[PDB]
């Protein structure tokens, strides 16, 4: 029924009306809210800051990655409103996929860098890493952007979109009976930074409690903020991963024959990617606006 | 504590010596300062800027 | 008590190798650049090599490139010169020269005693002293003239020309370091004058202490070139 | 008894001095000056920016050749700059990192510094062994040393916080003359062009004129309402200007023994750290606590320009002998040259 | 490049000087600087000896952390003319003797030493240069206070005292009265220690206080504080 030949490795791509019903409004609301928040954050970062430090630069990189992810959602509303039909071409589809993947991975990498920076500022206060200049963090940011770019470039080298027949697919999340390196790297990006963030956050809680510094109200506020950002990351990057491993179980067991069982998880994966964008929407209000420096 | 008289004598001697000083009128001093400022006006690089050839910090 | 002692001379077969060592004692060796200057028995001064403070700049003469190596050990306050592929034209007496460079500095101020080395069997600035030997009587003035092919007056108003005196059986010492300025300890009777490509050293009221040979050196651009030398007699 | 008379004699002498000073004034400087042309709008541009200090710059001094500078910061290092090429000639580490003043000898052979260690250290720039050493350390002040000025290669006058200025002899390290009479801490010190008198500003809102070769105060100058932090002679040596914490500069005449003109503005509510004159004496430069330096018409009492570009408090000013440039040093560890 | 040989050599010398100053800068940027104050001779000598003509500096290391302690005693001058040189200190160490509430100011009669110490603390803690500089308060000679409180009530120094005439409540009242002088409670803290201890505990207390101050400064830098 839904059989298609992307690489002739048997698989099915589904076009559904529930996607058109639910995804475009949530995506548009996220676009408006995140655009306003990120524009405000960039405005203060570029104008209202007298000066900044390595952590400020790391936050700025996170903000620009969030903005570059949030600008390219109108392409998504165009794609979803048409039941996975693309009316833009090859280069714009490549660009949109590249921006999505690169910006998501860069945002997660910079969240992990911020967590490690906080870990070193609290747990190991006298470490020389806390006194790095702006330049050193600039080369660090450039190398992290470079590794993200190097992992994301491969999307452009493939001709796009896929001719389903009556529709064009601008999405690279296809499940066709094989092990591809980026598909498993999608779970890796989340499994590794989750471990790093949990380790750093838990050790920060243990340190700030063992030093008896929790009596301060601002310390309790910082503890709450760290718990909140960790919880937001978990609840916004878990469900898509859960759906992906359940899909892997189904592909191993059922295979790509009698594709009527994959439709529910196919809808679920994009439903969860909506939550993935929701994390990028909530990043500014939980990172920049929730600081005593802001007025 | 016993040198208060000596300190007072030193202070009044200093005041007496400062009192007997020949003083010229403020108009004369004002004219002297104005004349000095006018006579050296052409040799003031900050007040009268010099060309780029004569400026070592060009 | 500034001292610069050189050792490592003797008789060397052609095509061999030898290391020259220059030991310093009495000053901050790490803050001074060092020079090597050799004098063949033909009574002339020739520049060999230069090493800077921090060993960040090394220069060589055209006749020693690829076979001479200069290095310094600042912990040990010792200057080395590694010499390979020795020829009969390398038979000379090598001097260890101390130089420092900042605004208003006096490079080429102290020279070592020197070591004797004996071997068995185009764009460079040319400086010429026409007079090679002039008679003089004590109690009278004298002028020594040196000329250059290229003008030594830079765009910053500095004329890079140096004057040196070598008494018989001694080491050269600095007299004038940039065309007008007397060095430390030099009597006031020595004067420098000139502009461009004409230079003159005036020695009013000459005494028997000033009898020797006089050299003019440029420091405008490497390699540094000396003159033939004017010898004062009687 | 005569005790009342001996107590009231000081007040009587003060009243006589005030009456003689008032009777000596007939026409103000503004009245004589209002009929001369205004200076105009003086605009200077930063031509050099000397970087390398890592803490607050507390003092500077120009060399007599108008090319070599000396700067002091709380890092404990004195840096001699080549202003023409933005180059460092020397970097002298200091035994005490708490330095408030620096000086440059007219011959150019010596540099002096001092501060909270109560000691003025003299540094020999021209040594045969190629490094800057300590000629000697001058001890004898019981308070922090705030200013030092060279008279020649053998004499140096030091201003301290023990209400006392002293004249030293560097050959023996002793105190040739001691100057007393100030009540509060003495902050600034400027020398006359002929090196025979010097004025001295203190924290008792007063300035005094001294005789170097006699050790005797000649005149006292009042009028300020707070601590005097800067002082500078007129080029002819017959006047001087003082900067204080009441956001106001004064001008005093030695011959008339009176204040000629005041320099203030309504928008200025910050203290003054440095006061300097121009070569002709027409322009007065004052560093302020509100991050910038103002250029004043010394005759018309008008603001001719503003020297903005410092992110912290301007702490030190200096004008070259030929008047080619003015150098400002602030607490942002930066030196700027202006033309 | 339009430069002479001597000019290029001078540039190289300038670069080497720049390198030396950079090395010294990051050498001195990792040293904790502490400023020590105390009214007269309260606990200065004791706190110096427990860590074994103007400003006096003391060097000591503790758990791979070098310390710079500056003493400003015998500086009979106006404080406002040199107190801005200590803007960047990590902490201020204040020494107050507990056994001086019965004593006179010696130089000035009919004056209590404790009140002078309180005025000095109020001047230091409410200064414009030390808005965000934490203060470590040391209370010296607790044994002398404990053996002197049995005959001299604290009411002579503090007429408003309405507590028991024993060591614990009197010490708590004195600590509270010193802490109430802080008018900037939202930007700095006061660490109080009873420091008549033979063992090496004062250095440890200083170490923990400096570690807390550094953690708070780092958290301010990252925007979490
Ligand atoms: C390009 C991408 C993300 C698939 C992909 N990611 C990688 C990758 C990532 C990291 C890395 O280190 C290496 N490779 N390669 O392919 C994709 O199709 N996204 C789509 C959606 C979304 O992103 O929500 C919603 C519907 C429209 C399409
Ligand atoms: C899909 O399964 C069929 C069943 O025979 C097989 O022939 C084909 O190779 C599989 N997909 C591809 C093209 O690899």
């Amino acid at each position: 029924d839904h059989f298609l030949e992307i690489d002739k490795k048997n698989c099915c791509v589904f076009r559904d009306d529930f996607i058109v019903k639910v995804l475009p409004p949530v995506l548009g609301l996220e676009f408006i809210f995140g655009l306003l928040g990120n524009g405000l954050a960039l405005w203060i970062f570029c104008f209202h800051l007298k000066s900044w430090k390595s952590s400020r630069i790391f936050l700025f990189n996170l903000a620009v990655a969030d903005f570059l992810l949030i600008i390219c959602l109108p392409f998504l509303m165009d794609n979803y409103v048409r039941r996975w039909d693309w009316k833009f071409g090859d280069i714009p589809c490549r660009l949109m996929l590249f921006m999505l993947a690169m910006n998501r991975q860069g945002s997660i990498i910079f969240l992990t860098v911020v967590a490690v920076d906080r870990y070193f500022r609290v747990v190991h206060p006298h470490h020389a890493l806390n006194k790095i200049s702006n330049r050193t963090a600039a080369i660090i940011s450039c190398l992290l952007w470079g590794i993200t770019i190097g992992l994301t470039v491969h999307l452009l080298k493939k001709k796009m979109p896929i001719q389903n027949g009556g529709a064009n697919l601008c999405s690279s999340f296809s499940i066709c009976h094989t092990f591809q390196w980026h598909e498993a790297m999608f779970l890796l990006e989340f499994f590794l930074p989750l471990g790093i963030i949990l380790f750093c956050s838990a050790r920060i809680i243990w340190s700030l409690r063992q030093r008896q510094m929790d009596r301060h109200a601002k310390i309790k506020r910082a503890i709450t903020f760290i718990m909140v950002v960790a919880i937001v990351f978990v609840i916004c990057f878990l469900p898509s991963v859960v759906v992906r491993i359940r899909i892997f179980w189904l592909l191993h067991t059922s295979g790509t024959q009698n594709c009527e069982v994959y439709r529910s998880v196919d809808l679920a994966f994009f439903i969860t990617l909506s939550f993935t964008y929701m994390n990028s929407m909530l990043d500014p209000v939980v990172y920049y606006f929730s600081s005593p420096s802001f007025n | 504590n016993t040198a208060s008289i000596a300190q007072a004598r030193k202070l009044v001697e200093q005041l007496k010596m400062e009192a007997n000083i020949d003083r010229i009128k403020v108009s004369k001093a004002a004219a002297d300062l104005m004349a000095y400022c006018e006579a050296h006006a052409k040799e003031d690089p900050l007040l009268t800027p010099v060309p780029a050839s004569e400026n070592p910090f060009r | 008590d500034v001292q610069l002692v050189e050792s490592g001379g003797g008789l060397v077969q052609p095509g061999g190798s030898r290391k020259l060592s220059c030991s310093a004692s009495g000053f901050a060796f790490s803050s001074f650049g060092m020079h090597w200057v050799r004098q063949a028995p033909e009574k002339g001064l020739e520049w060999v090599a230069y090493i800077s403070s921090g060993s960040g700049t090394i220069y060589y003469a055209d006749t020693v490139k690829g076979r001479f190596t200069i290095s310094r050990d600042d912990p040990k306050n010792t200057l080395f010169l590694q010499m390979t592929s020795l020829r009969s034209e390398d038979t000379a007496m090598y001097y260890c020269v101390r130089s420092i460079y900042y605004y208003g500095s006096s490079p080429f101020d102290f020279w070592g005693q020197g070591t004797t080395l004996t071997v068995s069997s185009g764009s460079d600035i040319v400086m010429t002293q026409a007079t090679s030997s002039v008679p003089v009587t004590p109690g009278e003035s004298v002028s020594i003239s040196c000329r250059s092919s290229k003008s030594l007056l830079h765009s910053n108003g500095n004329t890079y020309l140096y004057w040196f005196l070598q008494r018989p059986g001694q080491s050269p010492q600095l007299l004038i370091y940039r065309m007008s300025n007397l060095a430390s300890g030099v009597p006031d009777r020595f004067s420098g004058s000139g502009s461009g490509t004409a230079f003159t050293l005036t020695i009013s009221r000459l005494e028997a202490e000033d009898v020797g040979v006089y050299y003019c050196m440029q420091h405008l651009e490497y390699p540094l070139t000396f003159g033939a030398g004017t010898k004062l007699e009687l | 008894s005569e005790l009342d008379q001996l107590r009231q004699e000081a007040e009587q002498l003060k009243n006589q001095i005030r009456d003689a000073r008032k009777a000596c004034a007939d026409a103000t400087l503004s009245q004589i000056t209002n009929n001369i042309d205004p200076v105009g709008r003086i605009q200077m541009r930063t031509r050099r920016t000397l970087r390398g200090h890592l803490a607050k710059i507390y003092a500077m001094h120009w060399g007599t050749d108008s090319r070599l500078l000396v700067s002091a910061s709380q890092d404990g290092k004195l840096i001699i700059w080549d202003s023409y090429t933005t180059n460092k000639v020397h970097a002298i580490p200091l035994r005490s990192s708490w330095v408030m003043t620096c000086a440059y000898a007219p011959s150019g052979n010596y540099v002096a510094c001092g501060g909270l260690d109560n000691i003025c250290s003299i540094y020999n720039l021209k040594t045969r062994e190629g490094n800057v050493r300590v000629s000697r350390e001058l001890a004898g002040h019981t308070g922090y040393l705030s200013c030092c000025r060279f008279l020649d290669d053998n004499q140096i006058v030091t201003s301290s916080g023990d209400t006392t200025c002293a004249l030293w002899d560097i050959e023996t390290g002793q105190q040739t003359t001691t100057f007393t009479g100030h009540t509060g801490d003495v902050m600034s010190l400027s020398l006359a062009p002929d090196t025979r008198l010097f004025v001295s500003g203190a924290c008792d809102a007063s300035a005094k004129l001294w005789d170097v070769r006699e050790g005797m105060c000649r005149q006292t100058f009042t009028g300020h309402e707070s601590d005097i932090n800067a002082i500078c002679f007129f080029p002819n040596g017959n006047a001087f200007a003082t900067g204080s914490d009441d956001a106001t500069c004064r001008l005093f005449d030695l011959r008339a023994d009176q204040e000629l003109m005041t320099y203030s503005h309504d928008n200025i509510i910050c203290g003054i750290t440095s006061v300097s004159f121009s070569k002709s004496g027409r322009l007065l430069l004052a560093g302020y606590d509100d991050f910038n330096c103002n250029v004043w018409d010394a005759l018309k009492a008008d603001r001719a320009g503003v020297l903005a570009g410092h992110d912290n408090r301007v702490s030190c000013l200096g004008v070259t002998d030929d008047g080619m440039a003015v150098a400002t040093g602030s607490w942002d560890s930066f030196l700027k040259i202006w033309n | 490049c339009t430069l002479s040989a001597e000019d290029k050599a001078a540039v190289e010398r300038s670069k080497m000087i720049d390198r030396n100053l950079r090395e010294d800068g990051e050498k001195a940027a990792r040293e904790v600087k502490l400023l020590l104050l105390g009214a007269g001779e309260s606990g200065k000598n004791t706190i110096v000896k427990q860590m074994k003509t103007g400003i006096v500096e003391t060097h000591f290391t503790f758990k791979d952390l070098h310390f710079k302690m500056f003493d400003v005693g015998a500086q009979r001058s106006e404080r406002k003319k040199w107190i801005h040189c200590f803007e960047g200190v990590t902490a201020i160490i204040f020494c107050v003797a507990l056994s001086d509430y019965d004593l006179v100011l010696a130089e000035d009669e009919e004056m209590n030493r404790m009140h002078a110490s309180m005025k000095l603390f109020d001047s230091i803690c409410n200064n414009k240069w030390f808005t965000d500089t934490s203060i470590i308060l040391f209370l010296n000679k607790k044994d002398l206070f404990e053996e002197k409180i049995k005959k001299s009530p604290l009411t002579i120094c503090y007429p408003e005292y309405a507590g028991s005439n024993t060591y614990e409540e009197a010490a708590a009242y004195i600590q509270c009265q010193f802490e109430d002088l802080n008018k900037r409670k939202d930007t700095k803290e006061i660490y109080t220690h009873f420091t008549c201890s033979t063992d090496t505990k004062n250095v440890q207390f200083v170490f923990d206080a400096v570690t807390d101050v550094i953690i708070k400064n780092n958290l301010k830098d990252c925007g979490l504080f």
